[PDB]
Formats: C-alpha cells, structure tokens, sequence
C-alpha cells in the first residue's frame, strides 16, 4: 500500500489507515466501558499502560512511521 | 544612561546613611533588570564601590551590598569576576572579624548565582591551602563550609583538583575540634558523589589502614556517612569492613552506637549481602543491655531500628524471622521507656506489614503467636501514658486488617481495655479517635456472635462519645453505633438476642444529631447514614416517630449537601426484608429524585435511577400517573450510546416499571421508542445492557398496547432494512429472535422470512443477510424441525456472489441444529464427507454448534465428531486443516478427562501433519481467565513443548507458535519449565545456512529463506517472555542472543531494537555491563549504504531502520552512568540530521 499510489501514502491512508482507526477507536471505547463497569479503575490502570505498550508495539514492528503520531494521540 | 550612573557614584559617597541606601537600592534594582549599555569603566567604577561599601560602619548597607553582589555577577566581564573573588579571598584571611563574614557571604552568594570554570579552580586553591593545618580554627571552618557548599552546588567539574582536595581534607579528621571532624566528614561526602573513579580507592584504603588502629568514633562516623550518600561504589568492601566492626562490637565503651547506625544504613541501601544472622544475634543480644544517670539507652534505639531495615527491605525472609526470635523478643521485650517501647512498637508494626500477602505460612505462625500479643498488649493498656495506648490500639488494627477473625478468643479481656480507655478523662481526643477506630474494624471484621455478651458494656461508653463537642470523636462514634446496630440485629443470619433495650438510647442519640442546626457536613453525613441503617434494621421497634423522622429526609434531600447520602439511605430502606412504610413520603419524594436527572451528576444519576427502581418495585400500589410522567419525562436525554451504564439502568427502569405498571406503557410511543430504536443500531451497543434491552421487549410484548404490538415492533425495526454496521444487523436479529420467543405462536413468521431469503427476484444482500442472521437467532432455542424448506434454501445461500451471505449462511446452518441436535447435527457430518466443495462452510457450521450446543446434548456424538476430525486431519487444503484443528481444541474443552489422553498417544507415532494438528489444537484450550483444565493442562504440556521441540521444521513452528501463546495468556503453566526450554529456543535463535535458496537473474539477486518463520517465533517468545517470565532467567544468555539476532534479518532488527529499547529501562546494570557489544551493530545500521541502481522504495527503507537505531541508541543513552562514549562524537552532514527527526 506504501509502494502503489506513485513517499506519497494517498492510497495507504483512504484505503487501510483510516479504516484501522476508525476499528481501534470503536475496540477500546467498547474495552474501555466494559472493563470500566466491573473491575475497579486500579486494574484499568494497568490494563490502560498495558495497551499503550502494545499499540506501540504493533505500530513499530509491522506499521508505517506515519501512523505512530497519530495513533499515540 | 552615563549621567545616571554617575550621579548615583557621586552619592553612594554622600555620608548620610539615607543617601547611601537609597543609591545601592537603585543600583540593585536597575542590575536586576536589564541593565543597558554599561561601559567597562562603568563595570571598574560600580565593582570598586561595592567593595568599598562591604567595609561599610552600618550593617544595612553592607548587608544591601552583599544582596547586590549576586546579580552584579551575572552580567559582568570574566576579569571582574576573578578580582572580586582575588578581594574575597584576601578580605577572608583579615584579622577582622566582620570582614570574614562579610567575604564568607559574599562569596557563598556568588557560589550560589554561578550555574564559570576558572573562578571555582581559582577558589578551590585558594582554599586548599586555607583548609591545611593552621592556627586559625575560624578560617578552617568557613573554608571548610565553602568548600562544602561549592561540591553539594556542582561537582561534574574540578576532576584533576579532587586528589588535592582529599589530600588536604584527610589530615583534618583526627583535629581535636569534633566539629571540625563533623564538617569535613560532611565535606568528603559531598565530594564522594562527585567522584575520580579512583580516589574511592585511595579513600578507603586510608579508611582502612586508619581503623587498624589506635581508633576513634569519628573514622566509623566517616564510614557510615560516606556509605550513606554513596552506596552502590563500596559495595565491594563489604566483606573487608563487617568483621573489622564486629571486632569492636565487645568494647565496654558505649561505642555500639555508631556501628548500629552503619549496619541500618548498609541494610537500608545495599541489598546484596549474606551475613545476616550474624548481624541479628548481635542485635538481638545488644537490644536487652542494661546494667538516667547510666547512659545506656540510645544503644537499645539503635537495635531496636536497626531490624527495621531487615523486616522491610526483606521479604523472603519473613518465614526464618518468624521461626526464630526475631519476633519473639519483641513481644517477650514490651516493658522498657517510653521511646524504646515506640521504637519496638513501629518495628512490629513493619513486621506486620511485611506480612501482608502481595506448609507453615507466615499467617499461620502470626496466629499461632498471637495470644503472646494479646496478653502483651493487655498488660501494657493499664499504662498511664497515652501513647503508649495509641501503639497498642495501632498493634490491634494492624493485627485485624492483616489477617481478620485472629481476635476471637481474646474478645473478653480486650474489651476492657477499650472501655476504660474511652472511659477515662486525661485521654486526649487522638486516643478517644483511634480507640474508636480499632473498636470499628474490629466489630466490622469479627462475628456478630462473640459480641453479644459484651453488648451490655459497649452502648453506654458510645453513647456517650456521641454527646461531645469535638467532631471527629462524634463521627467516629457514630460510625461505630452503624457497626453496633448492624450486629445487635443481623438480617442474613438468625439470631436470640434481644436488643429492645438498647432501642432508644441508640434513637435519642442519633436524632438529635439529625437534626443539624449548623453542624458540620461529615458529622451531617454520618448522622443521616446511621439514622439511614437504623430504619433499615430496627424499623419495627420504632413507634411513633418514624413518620416524624421521615420528613427530615426530604428535607436533606432538597439541599445539595446531602442529596447522595440521603438518596443512598433511601435506596436501603426500600431494599430491606422489614417493609418500611414509605408510601407517605413517596408522593412528595419521586418529583424531586426525577428532578435530580436533569443536572450533569453521574453519580447522582445512577443513584436516584436505583432509588426510583428499588422504590416502585417494592411499592407499585401507591402510585400515581402524574409521578409517573413527571419521571419519564427526562427518560429520553437519557438513552444515548454516549453513556451506556446509564442507558442499561434506564432500560431496566422502563422493565421493572413495566413489569409492576403496565397500565401507563401509553407514553412511550414517543421519544422514548426512537431513542431506544437509536440504540439499538449503535455499534457500540454490547454486554448485559443489550439482555436488558431484549428483557425490556419481551415485557414489552407481554403487556400489549395500541401501537405497541408485535407486528408494529417488527415493522418499526425493520423498516429502514426493507426500505451501515454488521452490528446493528446482529442486534437486530437478536431482537426479533427475543420478539418471537415472546409470542411461542408465530409461525408464519418463519415462513414469511423462509419466502424473502428464496425470492432471488427484488431482493438485495442486506434483506437476505438479515434474513438469515434473523432465521439462525429463531432457530437457537426453539424447535424448526416441523418445517420444511430450511435446508435446501441455507444450501443454496452458499453460492453468492457476497461473503458476508456465505458467512450468515453458514452460521445460521448449524444455529437451528443446538435446539435439535438428533435431526440436523448427522445431517450436516453427512454433507461434510459428501460434498467437498462446500466441506469448508460446513465445518465452521460444526465448529459453532459445538461451541453453542449444550455439553449434555453433545456427548452421544463427540465420538462422531471425534471421527470425522480425525480423518479429516490431513487435508491438501490449509485452511480445511486450521479449521479442524481449531475443531479439535474446541471438542477438547469438554470431558477433557477422557479424551485428553486419547490426544496425549497420538505423539508417539503421529505423523507431521497429525503432530502439527495436534499441537495447534491445544493451543486454543488456554485462556486468561480460570477454566477447570488448567491442573490438566499444567501436567501435560510437558512433552507437548519439551519432547517434541525438534521433530521438523513445521512442528518445530507450532511448537513455538503454541508456546508464545502460554506463555502471552497464562503464563503459568510454563513458570516452571523454562529451564529445560530456554536452551531449545536459544538453539531455535541461531541462523542455519542449509534453508538459503539463493535466486539469480542476470545482474539481480533474490535470496528466499524458510526458517525466517521460526526464528522470527522465537523471537516473538523471547519478547513475551519479558512481560512476566524475566525474573528467573539469566540475563547474560539473552543478551548475547539479542546480540546476534541484531545483525539478523531486517524483519527481526525492528523487535531487537524494541527488545533494546525495553531493556534499556529493565535492569540498566547488564545493558551496562554489555554496552561495547551491544552498539557495533547498532553503528553499523547508522553507517551502513545501499548498492545504486536500485528501485526508489529501497532507497527510503533504510530511512526508518537507520531513525530506529538512532532511536534505539538514544534510549540507550539514558542509563544514568552510561557517561563512556565508544567513538559517538563523530557527527558529519548526513547523520547529524538524525537526532532532532528522532527526538
């Protein structure tokens, strides 16, 4: 997706990137509000950082280098 | 400008003390600010005449000068600098006395101001040789606390002055002066931190030579102070300084003192050591010496701290302190002064501490040894001092909370402690309060049984605190009384005591509190929750007051104060098996709880949404219409998928009121229907609210009302369908599933659904995936067998142009199959092995029946299942295989105890595909959360992982695949393993050059690699490992793998990068002890350059490589003493423009 598209990431962003936000957001409100409701906000901490870390992750081992500002924020 | 600064010299010489103070003043305020444009001569002039006036005759002046000399210095030329600091010198070596001081502040103020170079070497010679051994002990000192001063400010530079600075300050330990010893032990400390890496070595070895000795206290002074503020650097002399120490330990001098305080300040920071219980004989044997006026005293202080640093530091050694005496003196040794007794005391308070969890457990040898607690505490609360009851009070909390029920037996002789404690009148308010609060937590944490005895003797004593001036002590005791009350009279338990008599005592103490009359808030809230409690326990023994006490609710409810406490005892009351009569409040109480909804307060939302529930399911034929639309009036701002909580109570409102009055469900034909119409497309619409929601509907459709019917719902749901998230599809569905479970005759409802799946003509992919989701939701739970048409339409849906209708079709094949299993589970096996070209769709159909299908109902065919799977395992289609596997560990999770072993045989003599499928089908047993096959799992994964960790090359891939899932879900079951894996996955780390097939075209090269897969595996355990498996593992032979898995493939650099940069924050002493080989492959990434000719792409991919190694490099540069630079400062044009696009 980074190569089509002639570095210019037009294809990469209408087709795959905005797509993968948008399912990102919609997960974690959906984690967020259900873990919320049970367990108390001590273990929502952790889980919280534990995602960060592996968000991070993913978007350093198999995401392009555009996506790491954006998707942090 | 000029004129002015003249002016002002000119003045400054006024001899008027008023001119003089106002010129320096102004001279002051306008350096302070900007000044502009001042010459050099101006810089001479203004220097000269404050040097002038620090020798002033009126201390106003001299002191204003001595202020100004600060800012003077910030902006000045360097030689001005220097011949203010030549005159300090010289002025500090005067005879005079003021001239001393007035230099000695003037030059402590300049050291301040300076964040440069020179003028601290200039000083520090000066003061080297104004230190040395002379006949002035004044200038020693000041130079001494210059000097001082100058290394605790900055200490980084003056690196070849520090052997002069230790040379000269060495001589002055053993001056006769003790202060003089003081401040330069102060002295060397400080300058300890900022050293260089050899003078330790010259420093201790002087220590050293000095100790062995004619001694004195001030070199272990030294000792301890220097170990204080520098721990990690001596450590390695902790074996060439213990015995030394010990041999000192039996002089009859009262020099135990000083030892004492090193070995707590050694145990409080370095960790690494092993001679502890040689260390705590001598202290417990040192902490019963005694033989005002003999001084030996300060000593059993010491000893008794010195075991703080162990009991805390320590944790896994609490099962040898309590086996041996370490717990033992402490409650042997409780009669001794008051600072010894509080010092023991916070001791066992750690002790206790350390206790608290994160064959003999340290819980059981606690309760073992408590009654030799009890009975020291019981013999220490008839004490006159009130603190040493406070510690006893704090003993008994700290005792309750680690471990409750350990006070059981011990009830009848504490108790009287407590109550001549609160009893008594020199007890300050701080005894009374934590009186009140051990008696609270141990009433809250102890059977309600061992207290009724004492009954009698607990009401006068509480009743009586409540009746007190001070606050706090009222709160607390009516926190107590909530306590009392709920034990005198349980509801969950049954219970013979009689609390009628202690009815109205526990009344008139309490309504008189509520009724507030400008009282404080807490002690408002503690009232109104005790009188709360007390309605709700002892309602029935209440007589005529309690329509009078009633209304004072209402009117805590109209203020903001208390809205949340007063709704929340409302709440109780109404949910308690004593049916209090609230009917006469209820009229004038549900407009103002509905009111309440419309301000932004969640938690008073959620709060008076439970209080209306509770109330008109508990009261339902008291109510009027017009309460009832005065509350639904603000139901619809309240259903939106912005907050689902309140959404799911709404919901469960409209229910519950449905349920009790079903007469006014008129009234939510409106707003209300179109906000939950809203909700139910939501994507975000999920958990127990959407039950709810399908709850409500069905009470919905039981009711019956105009506009409201069955059809009216199906046609509101399903209009814009017929007329985009695949969430609201299945939510839908799921709600016509609930709609039709509601009415069981409502068959032509299936049939209408069967004809517009059928009807290819005018009919889109929405209607018929709608269809389909709607059919398979029906056919969950009641019985489509009588009905024709079903399959041969679901396998006809199969052949669409759509995925998403293959996928619907093939779910609902098998969802009418859980309500009759005998009919259609055969059916499907048959078309299975018949039909090969849709075998796939039918296996996800198997795979979801056995997933919803009850167990009991599935057991007569797991053999059949069983079966098929087997002869299905080998298969030329890869997805067929991961289809049956995940069958196949799906089947697993029931009856594992018979089949378990029937998986366990077949690694024998399995074959490579079966060996894969076998280890690919446990993968999918493990879970984060508990399951009962976790024993099972935990002693079979053995040869799962172990034996069969090289076989081939697949195996060897599901292998690892299987076991980075463990190790991600519960890591656990391989806790205890890792031992005999860790080696395997090492060698699985390693490259191999008999899987490169190299590829070559003309000019052009294209290497092909098939182990990538396994050591990309490996690598991906090795991450994983990190996030809970770190600890017992050598840190060394992941290093060195990590090492040479940077130099791999270009896939793998990015995760070694990540695995660098992670550790550069975990354990930075071994990234230290490995930073020379851990950064040639890091600078060799940042060097490295392409072939030319090649393709634009491949000239920007080494773009993100080189900016992670960068990344990864500067990461690595935050280690605090990673100050050693392997040839970094080589930065030309190109790769200086990486470090700011990295930060």
């Amino acid at each position: 997706y980074v190569e089509l598209g002639l570095p210019t990431l037009t294809v990469y962003k209408e087709s795959f990137e905005s797509q993968f936000l948008a399912d990102t957001e919609r997960f974690y409100t959906r984690e967020s509000t259900e873990f919320l409701q049970q367990n108390p906000v001590t273990e929502y901490m952790k889980k919280a950082e534990a995602r960060l870390l592996e968000e991070q992750r993913r978007v350093q081992v198999y995401l392009h280098e555009s996506t790491q500002d954006e998707l942090a924020r | 400008a000029s004129y002015h600064i003249s002016n002002l010299l000119e003045k400054m010489t006024s001899s008027d003390k008023d001119f003089r103070f106002m010129a320096t003043n102004d001279l002051m305020t306008e350096l302070q600010k900007d000044s502009i444009k001042l010459d050099d001569d101006s810089e001479r002039k203004v220097v000269k005449m404050i040097l002038k006036l620090l020798e002033d005759k009126n201390g106003e002046v001299q002191n204003l000068a001595v202020k100004c000399l600060g800012p003077l210095v910030s902006k000045v030329k360097e030689y001005q600098v220097e011949t203010i600091v030549d005159t300090l010198c010289t002025n500090m070596l005067s005879d005079k006395e003021q001239l001393r001081d007035i230099s000695s502040i003037g030059l402590k103020t300049v050291i301040g101001e300076l964040p440069a170079a020179n003028v601290c070497k200039k000083i520090t010679g000066r003061l080297t040789s104004a230190i040395a051994k002379q006949e002035d002990v004044s200038v020693q000192l000041e130079a001494l606390d210059i000097m001082a001063d100058m290394l605790s400010r900055q200490g980084g530079l003056l690196v070849n002055f520090h052997p002069s600075i230790l040379t000269c300050l060495l001589p002055q330990l053993t001056s006769p002066r003790l202060a003089v010893r003081k401040r330069t032990i102060i002295a060397l400390g400080h300058l300890v931190m900022s050293c260089f890496v050899d003078l330790i070595e010259h420093l201790l070895s002087e220590l050293s030579k000095n100790d062995s000795m004619s001694t004195t206290r001030t070199y272990i002074q030294c000792i301890a102070a220097i170990s204080r503020q520098a721990g990690h650097r001596i450590g390695e002399y902790l074996e060439k300084i213990i015995p030394l120490v010990v041999k000192f330990c039996n002089v009859d001098d009262d020099e135990l003192r000083e030892y004492c305080i090193q070995a707590f300040e050694s145990f409080v920071r370095r960790c690494p050591k092993e001679v502890y219980p040689h260390v705590s004989t001598i202290i417990n044997i040192c902490l019963k010496y005694l033989t005002d006026d003999d001084m030996s005293w300060k000593v059993r202080r010491a000893a008794a701290k010195c075991l703080d640093a162990v009991v805390s530091t320590r944790h896994e050694m609490l099962p040898e302190f309590y086996k041996t005496v370490s717990p033992a003196l402490i409650s042997r040794f409780k009669e001794r002064e008051e600072n010894v007794k509080a010092d023991v005391f916070h001791a066992y308070l750690s002790l206790l501490k350390q206790t608290r969890p994160v064959g003999e457990t340290p819980l059981t040898m606690l309760q073992s040894q408590v009654p030799n607690i009890v009975k020291a505490l019981h013999k220490q609360m008839k004490e006159k001092s009130v603190k040493t009851r406070q510690c006893c009070f704090n003993m008994l909390t700290e005792l309750v909370n680690v471990l409750p029920g350990a006070l059981t037996q011990h009830i009848p002789v504490l108790v009287p402690g407590i109550i001549f404690s609160l009893n008594d009148k020199s007890s300050s308010s701080n005894l009374k309060i934590d009186a009140l609060s051990c008696l609270y937590v141990i009433l809250c944490n102890h059977s309600p049984q061992v207290f009724h005895p004492h009954v009698q003797a607990l009401v006068p004593p509480v009743v009586a605190c409540v009746g007190d001036p001070f606050y706090k002590i009222t709160s607390e005791a009516l926190l107590v009384t909530q306590q009392l009350v709920k034990v005198i009279r349980p509801l969950d338990q049954p219970s013979s005591f009689d609390a009628t008599p202690y009815i109205k005592d526990l009344f008139t103490c309490t309504i008189k509190r509520l009724k507030a009359a400008d009282i404080d808030q807490e002690v408002k809230e503690r009232a109104i929750s005790c009188m709360g409690q007390i309605i709700c326990n002892l309602g029935d023994n209440l007589g005529s007051d309690l329509p009078n006490t009633l209304q004072i609710f209402l009117e805590r409810l109209k203020n903001e104060i208390t809205r949340l406490t007063t709704v929340k005892a409302l709440t109780l009351i109404a949910g308690s098996p004593l049916k209090i009569d609230l009917r006469p409040v209820l009229g004038e109480g549900v407009p103002i709880l509905a009111s309440f909804l419309r301000k932004n307060q969640r938690a008073l939302k959620l709060g008076t949404l439970s209080a209306l529930d509770i109330l008109i399911k508990n009261y339902s034929d008291s109510l009027t219409a017009a309460m009832i639309d005065a509350v639904l009036d603000e139901l619809p701002p309240l259903i939106s998928e912005s907050d689902m909580h309140v959404s799911q109570m709404a919901i469960s409102f409209l229910t519950t009121l449905a349920k009790v009055y079903p007469s006014s469900l008129s009234k939510i034909s409106g707003s209300i229907l179109n906000e939950l119409i809203g909700l139910v497309r939501s994507p975000l619409l999920q958990g127990g609210a959407l039950s709810a929601m399908l709850d409500f509907f069905q009470a919905l459709v039981v009711t019956g009302t105009n506009n409201l019917g069955y059809m009216d719902l199906l046609r509101m749901l399903t209009g814009p369908v017929y007329s985009t998230h695949k969430q609201s599809y299945y939510s839908i569905a799921k709600c016509v599933a609930a709609l039709t479970r509601a009415c069981p005759k409502e068959g032509p409802a299936v049939v209408g659904q069967f004809i517009q799946d059928v009807k290819n003509s005018r009919s889109t992919d929405s209607i018929r995936l709608l269809a389909l989701l709607s059919l398979g939701e029906v056919g969950h739970h009641i019985d489509l067998s009588g009905q024709l048409e079903l399959k041969s339409v679901i396998l006809e849906a199969f052949s669409s142009p759509s995925e998403e209708v293959k996928s619907a079709a093939s779910y609902a094949l098998g969802s009418i199959s859980v309500g009759n299993l005998p009919e259609y589970l055969p059916f499907v096996l048959q078309e299975i092995t018949s039909q090969p070209k849709r075998q796939y769709l039918l296996l996800h159909s198997l795979k979801e029946i056995i997933s919803s299908a009850s167990v009991v109902g599935l057991k007569p065919y797991v053999e059949n299942i069983w079966a098929l799977l087997l002869k299905h395992c080998e298969c030329a289609e890869e997805g067929t295989r991961n289809v049956v596997a995940e069958c196949l560990g799906k089947l697993t999770l029931i009856d594992p105890e018979t089949l378990l072993p029937r998986l366990k045989g077949y690694l024998i003599s399995g074959s490579s595909y079966a060996r894969s499928s076998v280890v690919t089908a446990v993968k999918f047993t493990i879970s984060d959360h508990p399951q009962p096959i976790d024993p099972l799992l935990k002693n079979c994964i053995g040869d799962f992982l172990k034996t069969l960790e090289d076989p081939d090359l697949n195996v060897r891939r599901v292998a690892l695949v299987t076991f980075n899932s463990a190790a991600h879900n519960k890591p656990s079951l391989i806790r205890d393993l890792l031992d005999t894996v860790l080696p395997h996955l090492y060698n699985e780390t390693k490259v191999r050059k008999e899987l490169i097939r190299e590829v070559e075209m003309g000019p052009f090269k294209h290497t092909v690699d098939d182990g990538l897969d396994i050591r990309k595996a490996a690598f991906e355990c090795m991450y994983t490992l990190l996030d809970s498996c770190l600890d017992r593992l050598d840190i060394f032979e992941f290093l060195n793998h990590v090492e040479d898995g940077l130099k791999d493939h270009y896939d793998i650099k990015m995760l070694t990068f990540l695995m660098l940069v992670r550790l550069s924050t975990l354990c930075p002493s071994a990234v230290l002890q490995r930073l020379d080989r851990l950064v040639e492959p890091l600078r060799a990434t940042c060097t490295t350059k392409v072939k030319a000719n090649s393709v634009k792409q491949e000239f920007e991919k080494q773009d993100e490589l080189k900016r992670s190694a960068m990344r990864a490099v500067a990461a690595l540069l935050t280690i605090p003493e990673a100050e050693k630079s392997p040839l970094m400062s080589e930065f030309q044009s190109q790769i200086s423009s990486n470090p700011e696009l990295a930060a």
